[PDB]
DNA sequence: GCATCCGTGAGTCGAGG
DNA sequence: CGTGTCAGTAGCTGTCACGGATGC
RNA sequence: CUCGA
């Protein structure tokens, strides 16, 4: 049916990242409140992915310590981005 | 080659670009501005920048 | 070339039919060429850029 | 990535070359399916060639989380990067 | 008094020449052209009086030429009789609403021809839904009202050119055969004194070759063309000689590849020329041939195809001329000139309208459909076949969807105002198939042609890119069955007028001479003067005896457009204004209340009335009930008609559309009157503004080169209010993922912003939305394999759990803002047709009002245009004697460089219209009004008046009304009679130093508002491919720094702004994100990387194997975050 | 001329060889996208045309080769994968172009280059965020080096400086909050914006740019209305009437740029014209005549 | 050795389709 | 899958100046 | 396609 170059086509756009950028910076600010437990424990279950287990080999810790960990540190950044007033 | 090539010509100045293999410094106005350079010209001279 | 009849009227007179039909030949011809000579205006512009 | 470097260099692309850069040869002519969006195999739209769709998900669905970086699928034969390479990715047609 | 026909308001005229025949149907381009097209009754009846015998419409003729279909043998035959039509699938406003096209099944009688088995099975065959013309001369395809624009095409016939070679300087010679359909023929002379011929673009054989290949002896050629050496010369150097062996040459270079065959060459040179299947001339291209040879110019016009007796007088015709020949006479044929042809000359240049085209499209439908006819005969058995078996409507009815849908004819409509529309249906556009490429029309297509009178108007033509390519149809001027366009003229016996009027066609007009309409004539007939200015051919003016006229013009207005003919005063305007004057009165906006202007021309009656905007009635009787909704007429017979009134309506271009009754309840109303008028209609008069008090003054410097200063009077009082109505639309369809649906519940949305929509997301009738609120609530599933990390841990320390659909609701773009009037819901759930995919569709229209604003471009109709560049307050402005503020203060340097004069002479005829006059009776008529009609010598206040284009008002009788104008309610007369007035300045109290200019001026609010044209962008979206914003403000897009602006800034030396531009603003993908974090965060602003689009510039060279490669200080290869596999 | 060909692929020691292609490169696909239309269909790039013809008939030729095929459609095929290389580098070079859908010749790789259109000229010769456009306006009252911008245009424009401002001034809780009440016009915004386009200039651009004085530097001053307010004396060097025309602005960001606009750029550093040295921001119009 | 013919170039920005 | 009597673009030239490789 | 400077 259709041709990109020819007329009568819109052409593909990709939003702006300015609310993926401000968000990524009120978390880098609740996570340097955090301790270097629990920091090091989000950003291995959410910025790279782990499992519950693949944490838990990595840091020589046992698998509820990485659960009850990573249970807190959630609910400390709650504690401050609330304190700041972000939108829940 | 890169200044010349946006001007006129385009395909008859990559042909002779690529036979010849020339190689092209980028200094140059036209050159700095494609890459994101700063011009070599005002307030981009090395004696001011 | 110049018509050998000219227009005797004035625009505070007020114009003959073909008195002002006459007129537009001379001037939408003059609009039409300046669209043409602004490109060659800005072509050799741009080569001496 | 700094913005300083002097020469722009230009030349005939040798057919070794072409290889070289290819990450596969576009065998079939198909683009996609036009159902599920899927790229096929092969074709001029290969995810194991040029890349994944979607950022860390392969083609047949068995990788489709982040902790797998860097995988090559056993079963598909795509990499698992952002949809970022298929910006980047040169294939190649071998001519008979 | 002026037009006094249809009932329209007493507007009186300053006209000296009577008017001998009145405007016509300023739509039958549009009308005529499809009522012949479809075989109306009312075309039929036309052409019955016009003495036509056995008349065919144009669905008819393309029955009769396709009819019959015969395979190789003649065992089975097709053929098509009797084109009818059923009524209209649905009513011109349900198109609009449903976004379907009006239009009305066609069958025709189709019958199968066995001459094996004598026996014929004949039944009615429906072809296809047709596409109807409604009543205002528009189609509506897919719910849009669109416009077929007549064609300037070149005529079919035979034309020769007299041109001048380069390098040996010696005047050459060439002729080309135009069909109406088929290959096209041209011989040409050279250089070198030869004489070839192309055959459809191919190679130039000799032209002896094409002789020889026809069956004609070499000896007869030498006895036809011995009078040349040319021609002895080109028998001598030809090459082949043989009537087999030409014949041969020429399948050779025609259909080359293929084994030639003294029976197959000679069955294509019969077929490509000779034969009506591939090969046609018009009985306008026949025509055109009879006369330019001088053959068969007494026989009646039977023969639609080329013969070889024109190819022999055509080779004859160029030989002569090259040589200098003025004259010749075809063996058998009468006398005719020997000479080179315009092809831009109006009878050289044919217009095909709106019938044509269509029918074109037809007949290419039809042979597409002959073929499948013609193969389905050959396959099928031979007694099992019926008409309805054999016919495959398929590429018919696609062949006229391509054509309404895509085509440079099929045009949106112009709705900006009823003005714009009506010019729109009679523009005559050269651009389109079968006409010229924009890149190929030189200075010469576009220029005013002496040929153009009375037929193409020349002041009315945009200034663009497309000046001279698109004009305006004049007055009078209507189109003959053969394509050109013929002129009224008075026909004159024996230097006396008559009231006997005659159509005459472009080169017709130039085989007599014709008197100028302001002619001084006696009342029985006789001019005045022995010589008088009269037209000749080429475009001669010249004094010629009273004993020479042969005809004159009937209205001075006879050379110019509808638009053209309402300019005031158009007489005293320069051409460019002039232009510009007409070109802006069809970008007036409908004003919310609208003033007929009170200097007129006569011409805004017929133009309103007949484009179709207002409200006539179409028979008389009495008004039985009037609403604001409908209008019910009771008939003399007894029978009720009810007009139903057009409110608050959409236009095309987002103007508002809107008709309210001007009769009351038990008003008895004639035929033909005008019980209601729509926008810009004022009594049933065009009303394209507003009649404003104005100034001609330089003030304070904000009227500075053509800026505007305003009362703000016309702010308070709604003077120059316009309303304005948008449409949004949002579909919910089905994903990968589910199906968006359209709902109320919006996550994490406060009960607030969803205050304003219903139960069911949609926003309710009447609220008032600004920008960024919320039309049409929808969500969108998205998948889990979709998040960002950031996204999914802001989603953990939420708890939000089971929202798994994001926000793609529709909202408010920026700059709008408005009262949401209606909203239209199609759902497939409820039977609406969606497309395959959607599950619900929703359009919600929004509509402002907007008040005239600092930036809004105003302009009169005498090409003076500006923007408004400051509105003071109403006490501020300079008022005069009485207290009576000016309204609209015009700076006086743009005035005599622009040499419209127009303006000045409106402003005081404007200023003793809105006072009136009173001439001093006594001791007879004074010597200027002896001129004026006897209604001129007493005018009461707020009096209309006419100035008809190239009449009207003289300045001896403006003069001598300025002095007797009348008094105000106090008694004192406020203008002078050189036109100026004392003004008191409002902001300091000091009365200005010298009188002012000051009157009535007629000004039109354009639609180039600061409301649409104001954008600002800090980021947004960017193009996917190359990284760099988007463009238009409708995209959200951002400005674009160009090549030019770019060699300002290093003119400056600007290095880093000029960096800075090209870099993090544009197209640094990690750049821009990290400036953005730098602004918020107050630190410094990073430094540039590297451009995205030079990156893709790279891998394209690569793309075309070139080793491009970026090297360091050092030498070695630096690779861009990617590396190179095998 | 031969010699300047020959000696070329002497000296440099790359082989001729690379003018006769064994394998052709394709073009990553995120450059010749192909994009689903909101009726259903698809739109894709020509470029995807012309590699799946080269591939279709590339791929004929290996089934003619392995069915050891007359040579006479062997080489007949070989011809035509010659044309379709032909047609995906530099589709009309020879003869007649490969036609799409309604006789419109399909853009080529080397079409991606040429002319205005192509990829020099349209994506790297010219490329802007923070930027807008509106109708200018004459004001007399502003001062040379002043300009008149309306309230939304700067709002836009400044929206992350205003963001910073709301949120350090607490009437905003967080950057995020700042972004929403700028997008709403929280009344607040207004007494803000005053404070952040304080003596930062701005940068007026109406096309055409003829000269370097096509673009002139300003103190932007916060206007009610929707027009930009435009001083009497530099219309002469923008060739700017007021009848209707439209002028960009540009907002620097880095300090170099404002640098750049403060001292280089303004219109009060600029009264002479650089081609004649005679003045140009001078009375002119109705000026004259009141002298 | 020269007339032919091929290929190159032909303002900038903006609005809505 | 097998295929088997005639079975044959649309469109179009209404651009041009200029230089130099291409070609009788 | 059409329009604005
Ligand atoms: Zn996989």
């Amino acid at each position: 049916v259709g041709s990109t170059d020819q007329s009568g086509t819109p052409e593909q756009s990709t939003p702006d990242e300015v609310n993926a950028a401000l968000d990524r910076l009120l978390i880098a600010d609740a996570l340097a409140q955090l301790s270097a437990e629990h920091r090091a424990v989000i950003q291995r279950s959410y910025y790279r992915g782990w499992s519950t287990a693949q944490i838990a080999t990595d840091l020589g810790i046992a698998e509820g310590t990485v659960k009850s960990r990573l249970h807190y540190a959630v609910r400390a950044l709650r504690l401050t981005l609330q304190e700041l007033g972000v939108t829940r | 080659w890169l200044s010349a090539a946006s001007f006129q010509e385009t395909t008859r100045v990559l042909t002779d670009a690529a036979i010849n293999c020339r190689s092209d410094k980028l200094n140059g106005l036209k050159e700095n501005v494609i890459i994101g350079k700063l011009i070599p010209a005002g307030t981009g001279i090395n004696r001011y920048r | 070339e110049f018509i050998p009849r000219p227009v005797k009227s004035s625009f505070r007179e007020g114009l003959t039919v073909l008195e002002y039909f006459i007129n537009t030949h001379g001037a939408r011809k003059g609009l039409a060429d300046t669209a043409l000579r602004t490109a060659d205006s800005g072509y050799l512009t741009r080569r001496l850029v | 990535d700094v913005n300083f470097f002097d020469e722009l260099r230009i030349g005939l692309a040798t057919a070794e070359d072409i290889r070289q850069w290819s990450y596969g040869e576009v065998k079939k002519p198909e683009t996609i399916n036009y159902r599920t969006l899927k790229p096929e195999k092969d074709g001029l739209f290969c995810e194991k060639i040029f890349g994944p769709t979607r950022d860390w998900e392969c083609y047949c669905g068995k990788y489709k989380r982040v902790r797998f970086k860097g995988i090559i699928c056993e079963r598909c034969g795509v990499e698992v990067t952002r949809a970022k390479v298929r910006r980047e990715r040169m294939g190649h047609i071998e001519l008979a | 008094s002026n037009n006094s026909v249809p009932g329209a308001p007493n507007r009186v005229s300053f006209a000296k020449l009577r008017e001998p025949l009145e405007v016509p149907g300023l739509l039958d381009v549009q009308t005529d052209s499809f009522e012949w097209l479809i075989g109306s009754p009312r075309w039929r009846e036309s052409a019955a009086e016009r003495g036509d015998v056995n008349p065919v419409g144009g669905l008819e003729e393309v029955l009769y030429e396709l009819s019959p279909i015969e395979d190789f043998s003649g065992s089975m035959s097709l053929s098509f009789s009797d084109p009818r039509f059923d009524d209209v699938k649905a009513p011109v406003d349900e198109c609009k609403d449903k976004d379907m096209t009006y239009a009305a099944p066609l069958f025709v009688t189709a019958e199968f021809i066995n001459n094996n088995t004598g026996e014929i099975k004949s039944q009615t065959v429906f072809m296809g839904d047709f596409p109807m013309m409604t009543e205002k001369g528009t189609f509506i395809i897919n719910g849009t009202e669109r416009v077929v624009v007549s064609q300037l095409v070149r005529s079919p016939g035979v034309y020769f050119d007299e041109t001048i070679d380069k390098s040996t300087d010696k005047t050459l010679h060439s002729v080309k055969v135009i069909p109406s359909r088929g290959a096209w023929l041209e011989f040409d002379v050279d250089k070198r004194d030869t004489v070839g011929v192309r055959i459809d673009r191919k190679r130039r054989q000799p032209v002896t070759v094409l002789l020889k290949a026809l069956g004609w002896t070499s000896e007869q050629i030498v006895e036809r063309f011995g009078f040349s050496e040319i021609m002895r010369s080109t028998l001598e150097k030809d090459n082949t000689v043989g009537t087999d062996e030409a014949l041969l040459d020429i399948y050779r270079k025609l259909r080359p590849g293929e084994p030639p065959t003294k029976e197959s060459a000679q069955t294509l040179l019969e077929n490509l020329f000779f034969k009506e299947k591939r090969y046609d001339l018009a009985r306008v291209g026949r025509y055109k041939v009879n006369k330019k040879l001088g053959l068969h110019v007494g026989e009646p016009i039977t023969s639609s195809t080329l013969t070889e007796e024109d190819v022999v007088a055509t080779i004859e015709y160029l030989v002569r001329l090259h040589e200098g020949q003025t004259t010749m006479t075809v063996p058998g044929g009468v006398e005719v000139p020997v000479e080179t042809d315009d092809i831009d000359h109006f009878g050289n240049r044919r217009l095909r309208t709106v019938g044509e085209l269509i029918q074109n499209q037809i007949r290419v439908g039809m042979s597409r459909m002959e073929r499948v006819v013609r193969e389905r005969m050959t396959t099928q058995d031979v007694e099992a076949i019926t008409p309805q078996t054999l016919i495959n409507i398929r590429p018919v009815v696609a062949a006229i969807k391509e054509f309404f849908g895509t085509s440079q004819l099929s045009q949106f409509m112009d709705q900006n105002n009823p003005l714009s529309g009506l010019t729109h249906k009679r523009r005559l556009s050269a651009l389109g198939p079968g006409g010229l490429s924009r890149e190929r029309a030189g200075l010469e297509v576009r220029d005013v042609h002496p040929s153009h009178y009375g037929r193409m108007c020349p002041i009315e033509t945009p200034e663009g890119p497309n000046i001279g390519l698109i004009g305006s149809l004049s007055v009078y001027a209507r189109v003959n069955p053969f394509g050109f366009i013929e002129t009224p003229y008075r026909k004159v016996v024996d230097g006396v007028v008559s009231d006997e009027i005659v159509y005459l066609t472009a080169d017709e007009e130039d085989r007599h001479v014709v008197a100028q309409a302001n002619s001084p004539i006696d009342a029985d007939g006789r001019f005045v003067e022995p010589r008088v200015l009269v037209r000749r051919k080429a475009g001669e003016v010249e004094y010629v005896p009273s004993s020479e006229v042969d005809y004159m013009d009937v209205s001075p207005r006879q050379m110019v457009s509808v638009a053209t003919a309402m300019i005031p005063f158009l007489e005293h305007d320069d051409a460019n204004r002039a232009l510009m004057g007409a070109n802006m009165q069809r970008q007036a906006v409908p004003l919310v209340r609208s003033e007929a202007p009170l200097v007129g021309t006569g011409m805004e009656l017929r133009a309103a009335i007949d484009a179709g905007d207002v409200v006539v009635a179409e028979e008389s009787g009495v008004i039985e009930e009037v609403s604001a909704d409908y209008i019910t007429v009771m008939h003399d017979n007894g029978t009720r008609r009810t007009y139903r009134m057009r409110k608050f309506a959409r236009s095309n271009h987002g103007t508002c559309a809107n008709q309210c009754p001007i009769v009351d309840a038990g008003d008895r109303v004639e035929a033909g009157q005008v019980i209601a008028d729509g926008p810009c209609t004022d009594d049933g008069e065009m009303a394209l503004g507003k009649n404003l008090l104005v100034a001609i003054m330089p003030w304070e410097g904000h009227n500075y080169e053509d800026a505007i200063i305003l009362s703000n009077r016309l702010v308070e009082e709604d003077v120059l209010t316009s309303i304005h109505i948008e449409e949004h639309e949002i579909d919910a369809r089905d994903t990968k993922l589910g199906a968006e649906e359209i709902t109320r519940d919006i996550p994490n949305i406060s009960d607030e912003v969803l205050a304003d929509l219903d139960e069911r997301g949609i926003v309710r009738i009447g609220a008032e939305v600004r920008d960024g609120d919320i039309l049409v609530g929808k969500v969108t599933p998205k998948g889990e394999t979709e998040l960002t990390p950031e996204e999914r841990l802001l989603r953990a320390i939420f708890g939000e759990k089971a929202r798994e659909v994001r926000d793609t609701s529709l909202k408010v773009p920026h700059g709008e803002s408005g009262k949401v009037i209606g909203i239209r819901v199609f759902s497939r759930e409820d039977e609406d047709e969606l497309p395959a995919g959607v599950n619900e569709l929703v359009r919600v229209y929004v509509a402002q009002k907007r008040k005239i604003s600092d930036g809004d471009k105003l302009a009169g109709r005498h090409g003076n245009k500006g923007v408004i560049g400051k509105i003071l307050p109403v006490e501020d402005m300079p008022f005069l004697a009485d207290g009576t503020p000016v309204d609209i203060i015009l700076n006086t340097h743009g005035v005599p460089r622009r040499m419209n004069i127009g303006q000045i002479l409106e402003t005081h005829l404007g200023w003793c219209a809105h006072s009136g006059w009173k001439v001093d009776a006594a001791k007879g008529v004074p010597d200027w009004a002896a001129r004026l009609p006897d209604e001129l010598l007493e005018a009461q206040p707020n009096a209309i008046v006419s100035t008809p284009v190239f009449d009207g008002a003289q300045e001896a009788e403006l003069q001598g009304l300025l002095s007797c104008t009348l008094p105000n309610r106090d008694g004192d007369v406020l203008v002078d009679a050189d036109g100026k007035a004392m003004l008191f300045d409002g902001r300091s109290g000091e009365p200005f130093p010298y009188p002012v200019t000051v009157g009535y001026m007629y000004i039109m609010k354009l639609h180039h508002l600061v409301d649409d044209k104001i954008h600002a962008r800090s980021t947004g979206p960017y193009s996917m491919i190359t990284q760099q914003p988007l463009g238009g403000k409708a995209q959200f897009g951002g400005q674009r720094f160009g090549e030019m602006e770019c060699w300002a800034m290093q003119a400056y030396g600007a290095a880093y702004t000029l960096q800075e531009l090209l870099t993090i603003k544009s197209d640094d993908t990690v750049g821009r994100v990290k400036v953005y974090e730098a602004i918020v965060k107050g630190e410094n602003i990073p430094e540039p990387g590297i451009p995205e689009s030079f990156k893709v510039l790279l891998k394209e060279l690569q793309s075309l194997c070139l080793n491009v490669e970026v090297l360091s200080s050092d030498g070695a290869a630096i690779e861009l975050r990617e590396g190179e596999d095998e | 001329k031969r010699l300047k060909v020959v000696a070329a692929f002497q000296q440099s020691g790359n082989s001729p060889m690379g003018m006769v292609l064994d394998a052709v490169p394709v073009i990553p696909p995120e450059l010749r996208p192909m994009v689903q239309l909101d009726g259903g269909r698809f739109a894709t790039s020509d470029l995807n045309d012309l590699y799946r013809r080269v591939i279709n008939r590339n791929n004929r030729l290996k089934r003619l080769i392995d069915l050891g095929a007359p040579e006479i459609i062997v080489n007949n095929e070989k011809r035509m994968l010659q044309e379709s290389v032909d047609a995906l580098f530099d589709n009309g070079r020879r003869g007649r172009p490969v036609t799409g859908p309604g006789n419109r010749p399909l853009k080529s790789l080397s079409d991606l280059l040429k002319g205005k259109q192509g990829r020099f000229r349209q994506n790297l010769l010219g490329k802007v965020d923070y930027s807008g456009r509106s109708v200018i306006v004459v004001g007399p009252q502003l001062k040379l080096h002043q300009c008149g911008l309306p309230k939304l245009m700067a709002l836009e424009l400044f929206k992350p400086f205003v963001m910073k401002r709301l949120v350090d001034l607490n009437h905003a809780q967080n950057i995020k909050s700042a972004k929403r009440m700028v997008e709403r016009q929280r009344p607040q915004v207004w007494d803000v914006l005053e404070e952040v386009i304080a003596e930062h200039p701005v940068l007026l651009n109406r096309a055409p740019t003829l000269h370097r004085l096509g673009i002139q530097a300003f103190e932007p001053m916060l206007v009610e209305g929707k027009a930009i307010q435009l001083h009497p004396l530099v219309c002469e060097a923008f060739n700017a009437d007021f009848d209707g025309d439209q002028m960009a602005v540009h907002l620097p960001l880095s300090a170099e740029a404002q640098a750049e606009a403060r001292i280089l750029m303004l219109s009060s550093n600029n009264i002479l014209s650089p081609a004649s040295g005679r003045p140009l921001a001078m009375p002119r119009l109705d000026m004259v005549t009141g002298l």
